[PDB]
């Protein structure tokens, strides 16, 4: 195992990660970030 | 009256891939192939570049 | 009264610039700076180039 700087939050009774990877990945590239999907109404 | 049930489920894999490209120019390819060597003090810098 | 003298280094605006001394500035016709910036790459598949 290795020590890694990463935030951990508590939701309900479960300890989960909370990652928002937009600077480590998808920064200064030519690809669009997912989770910005569209809807049709 | 009820009897206990057993379930059997089977899933299969799905195959994908990744691709990335890498290019070298014609001048760099000519320098790396050690063809037309001349002026060994001025072409060594271009080969190192 | 006596004036309160201001030095540029003690001001908070000195953090916004890199001052440097250059005596032969009157002889400089043109001075340039250069940048070499590279960018990362993500790898994908499917109907993409």
């Amino acid at each position: 195992n290795a020590r890694v700087p990463a935030d951990l939050v508590i939701v309900g009774d479960k300890l989960v990660f909370l990652e928002a990877l937009e600077r480590r990945v998808y920064q200064a590239t030519r690809v669009a970030y997912p989770l910005i999907g569209n809807i049709d109404i | 009256v009820d009897q206990p049930v057993h379930n059997y489920m089977v899933k299969r894999i799905h195959k994908r891939s990744l691709s990335a490209a890498f290019a070298i120019a014609s001048e760099a390819l000519s320098l790396l192939s050690n063809t037309y060597v001349d002026g060994t003090e001025i072409d060594s810098s271009l080969r190192i570049r | 009264n006596t004036l309160n003298f201001v030095r540029f280094l003690e001001l908070g605006l000195s953090v916004a610039c890199i001052c440097t001394k250059f005596p032969e500035l009157a002889y400089v016709r043109d001075g340039v700076i250069q940048f070499e910036v590279q960018q990362p790459m993500i790898a994908r598949d499917g109907p993409h180039p």
